[PDB]
């Protein structure tokens, strides 16, 4: 469980970014990716308005050049999650009510990708149906050795477009030969191997057990979206769709985009221990979505 | 009972009168063709072939110990939705001994370990013995089924060896299998071998290989549409046809000398036609 | 069979007395959707449906009267909105597998409203509809109506559609009922037509259907054109039955057959 003293210690504002940075402190950078991983771990809020089932599970996919610590993040998420199973491309049922870490996601089989489509749309495996309420975290690498911004997402990483569109957030990590950044990374790695710990930072990293406790406490709350804020949702989505129809080259801001935005906002309000989704949650969800969009652009 | 007059004695007087009337009909061929398949429009040649299959031929056995075939088989190939399965459906409806399948077929030797006896459950071929075995989807059969069908057509037997129990079961029947050409479109440019996916011996054993073409005839389309609407809106009854068929099967005609010479002449003419290179034959 | 009140029966008959009742009821199903009148007419016919006839008297298999409709096109035409409106009003076709399509064909050997998407996520005018959806001839032949929904790249239209989408994500059903036709009246009309209206084929309607099938076969006899098949006649019969049920008529008229042929032509986009 938890104590009230811990509640005071973590009730300070901006604790969202604190928990984000507390995830895998060894990895240098990738702050927004860590925030997305935190949202995936906490997850959204399920709802049944008029019997309409609305799942809250969040799926995140990591893409980009090899050797940029993808497997490090995958392993850390797998270990920190209360229930998780790590597996390669070549199971899901055992991941129910947990996180399923699937590394080398591009080397799977389309026959199982049909079942993955079923799970991502229904959270069930119909053979008798078995529950598959598992949030999927996936990592992929380019099939040509490097990622080319010229080529599209499907060309660089051979995978059906729809399945790529299913994921709530898609991250593109590119390795750039910048002298200063390389020097900082080298200092970071040398410090880690020397002092057997991460370099000092502004905020003390959280412990794993306390992190699990607070994740469970946030999971307890189930906030709902008020209709007053929904008008700003109309303005935001109509502007987003106008931008999408401005240039159609990228993935359209389809209904899945809006549903993912709602889920992210509800999860953000859930972490803040609030029962009502506010303007800040929508702003943060839009910021994350636009950050992912800019990551895709090259 | 095999004597025709014996069954006539079993039959009533009115039945014998009806049989005599059917035997004396000059247009018995056309009347039987029309009554056997009333719903289907056109395709008279296939109806005639199916009727001849139903009547069958006279079996013989050589003094050398071999047995001569006395049954004929018909395979129908046509475009989709050309009512080929309707032929099988009507044949099964008319024939009480017909066994319809969709491509288990041979036998099932299930040992009753309680009594330690290998009781065999008859397959489709066994149940259709001394009759007609309608096999739709003939081109979808597995390799084992193809081998079994070829063996049945070549040796009119069914051999089974399960749990070290070798047995041979007789099976004498006619096959009315139907299948579609490869791709669903019959290419007149290609021969039957290219159009139909079937093993060579199975294709060779067949007779009266009828081929169906849609032909998109407008008058026939009007007739078909009117027939369908009327359905939404027989000279001889089936029982009479069955009685006459049994009576005819009780007969056993024999070849005559003049017919023999004419057969030899016609075979010579047919072989000369096939050897002629004016038009390549499909088989 | 609901005990339809005489006032309700009178109101339904007065609605049926209007010459625009077909178009009025087509629009009544979510008129906020930008045009798509023919698609709404098809969905209305699917809601009404044909007459259930038991043909065991003829020995032949009973003919299905339900109408199967396929909606084809790129995302962005708000198909999901109209589908949800239909589901509320009345309680992966792109990614179909070849093994699954074979299983479906075997099942069909013994009303479907499907939405289709392009494989490339964009409609190719140079490629035919069959190639764009990647579906077989056998499966496509089992859909009575196949509507081609094109997504025009117009900023005004896309703005209207996006605003309507967020309205659906924001507006409650109470405001939709207040702004548009009452859904209870439409439900009562549908129940009345499906229960009491049992149209019968007339001689003129029969001849019109037969001549329509003959004309379709003549079209199919041309080079490169799709050959007409007998299932098309049954589809036309079902569509005529549904259209007759729309007008509360107990007899199928030649107008019903002509409207069915027009709807089938507009769905297939034969003119282009
Ligand atoms: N911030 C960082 N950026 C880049 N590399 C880092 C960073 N932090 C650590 N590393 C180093 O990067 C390596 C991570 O390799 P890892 O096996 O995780 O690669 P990966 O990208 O997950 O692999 P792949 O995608 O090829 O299967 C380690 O050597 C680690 O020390
Ligand atoms: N002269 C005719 N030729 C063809 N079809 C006819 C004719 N008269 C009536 N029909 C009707 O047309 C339809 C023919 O299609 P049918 O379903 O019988 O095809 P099929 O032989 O089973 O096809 P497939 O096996 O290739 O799927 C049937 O409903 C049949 O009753």
């Amino acid at each position: 469980e938890l104590s009230e003293e811990e509640l005071r210690q973590i009730t300070e504002e901006d604790f969202y970014e604190k928990l984000a940075a507390s995830i895998a402190p060894e990895i240098y950078g990738h702050e927004d990716v860590k925030k997305a991983l935190l949202l995936l771990l906490v997850g959204g809020v399920d709802h049944s308005p008029r019997g309409m089932k609305i799942r809250g599970n969040i799926n995140v996919c990591l893409m980009g050049d090899p050797g940029v610590a993808k497997s490090q993040l995958l392993s850390y998420i797998d270990r920190l999650a209360p229930r998780s199973q790590y597996t390669t491309g070549r199971a899901l049922v055992l991941a129910d009510q947990g996180v399923c870490c699937i590394d080398e996601f591009d080397k799977m089989m389309d026959s199982d990708r049909t079942a993955i489509h079923e799970v991502m749309e229904q959270q069930t495996i119909s053979i008798t149906t078995l529950n598959a309420r598992c949030s999927i975290l996936a990592a992929a690498n380019p099939a040509y050795g490097r990622y080319n911004p010229k080529k599209t997402v499907e060309q660089n990483i051979q995978l059906p477009a729809a399945l790529l569109s299913r994921f709530d957030l898609l991250w593109l990590i590119q390795d750039k030969p910048d002298r200063d950044n390389d020097l900082r990374l080298a200092q970071h790695i040398t410090y880690v191997h020397q002092h057997s710990k991460q370099p000092p930072s502004q905020f003390q990293p959280m412990d794993m057990k306390l992190m699990r406790r607070y994740i469970t406490m946030c999971k307890s709350k189930q906030p709902a979206i008020p209709e007053s804020l929904a008008d700003y949702l109309t303005a935001a989505y109509v502007e987003m769709r106008k931008e999408a129809r401005t240039n159609k080259d990228m993935t359209f801001t389809s209904a899945r985009t809006l549903l993912s935005i709602l889920r992210l906002s509800t999860a953000l309000a859930r972490l803040r221990l609030e029962d009502v989704v506010e303007k800040e949650d929508v702003n943060e969800a839009m910021r994350l979505t636009e950050m992912s969009k800019d990551s895709l652009q090259g | 009972d095999q004597t025709a007059e014996s069954i006539k004695n079993q039959m009533t007087v009115q039945e014998w009168e009806k049989v005599f009337e059917m035997s004396q009909d000059k247009n018995l061929y056309h009347n039987l063709c029309t009554s056997l398949f009333p719903t289907i429009h056109g395709n008279d040649e296939i109806k005639r072939g199916v009727l001849l299959m139903l009547f069958g031929g006279v079996p013989k056995t050589t003094m050398e110990g071999t047995s001569l075939r006395g049954d004929i088989n018909v395979c129908i190939v046509g475009d989709p939705s050309t009512s080929k399965s309707q032929f099988l459906k009507h044949v099964e409806e008319f024939s009480p001994r017909a066994v319809y399948t969709s491509g288990g077929l041979t036998a099932a030797v299930v040992k009753d370990e309680e009594s330690h006896e290998f009781v065999i459950e008859a397959g489709a071929l066994m149940l259709a013995d001394n009759g007609v075995c309608c096999i739709d989807e003939f081109d979808k059969m597995d390799l084992k089924d193809q081998v079994a069908i070829h063996e049945a057509m070549e040796q009119q037997t069914i051999s089974i060896t399960k749990a070290g129990v070798k047995a041979t079961l007789n099976a004498r029947t006619s096959i009315l299998a139907a299948a579609n050409p490869v791709g669903g479109r019959y290419e007149r440019s290609k021969s039957l071998k290219h159009n139909v996916n079937l093993s060579a011996p199975i294709m060779s054993r067949f007779d009266l290989f009828f081929i169906l073409v849609d032909e998109c005839n407008e008058v026939t389309d009007y007739a078909i549409a009117r027939r369908i609407v009327d359905l939404h809106a027989r000279v001889y009854s089936i029982e009479d046809i069955q009685r006459y068929l049994l009576f005819a099967r009780q007969f056993q005609p024999k070849i005559t000398k003049e017919a023999e010479e004419f057969i030899v002449e016609q075979y010579r003419r047919l072989r000369q036609r096939d050897g002629s290179g004016v038009a390549k034959s499909s088989w | 069979q609901k005990l339809f009140t005489e006032e309700r029966v009178a109101m339904l008959k007065e609605l049926a007395a209007k010459p625009d009742i077909y178009e009025r009821l087509a629009a009544a199903l979510a008129p906020s959707i930008y045009e798509h009148e023919d698609i709404k007419k098809g969905i209305l016919l699917q809601l009404f449906g044909g007459t259930r006839k038991d043909f065991s008297h003829t020995g032949r298999g009973k003919f299905r009267a339900e109408v199967n409709i396929l909606l084809c096109g790129d995302p962005g035409t708000s198909k999901s909105q109209l589908l949800q409106y239909v589901f509320n009003l009345v309680p992966e076709f792109d990614k179909m597998n070849e093994s699954t399509r074979s299983v479906l064909h075997e099942v069909m050997e013994q009303s479907v409203l499907a939405a289709a998407n392009p494989v490339e996520s964009q409609w190719n005018p140079k490629k035919t509809t069959i190639e764009n959806i990647q579906l077989p001839h056998t499966l496509l032949s089992r859909f009575d109506l196949i509507f081609l929904m094109l997504d025009p790249q117009d900023e005004a239209y896309d703005r209207r559609l996006a605003h309507h989408l967020v309205a659906l994500y924001y507006q409650s059903e109470e405001q939709m009922k207040e702004e548009h036709l009452d859904m209870a009246v439409l439900k009562d009309y549908i129940a009345y037509a499906r229960t009491y209206v049992n149209p019968r084929l007339s001689e003129e309607a029969s001849q019109a259907l037969i001549e329509a099938y003959v004309s379709m076969r003549k079209i199919g006899s041309g080079r490169g054109m799709v050959s007409a098949y007998p299932r098309q006649l049954e589809s036309l019969i079902r569509l005529s039955e549904a259209h007759a049920k729309v007008r509360f008529s107990n007899k199928v008229e030649t107008i019903d057959v002509e409207e069915a042929k027009r709807l089938h032509r507009e769905a297939l986009k034969q003119s282009a």
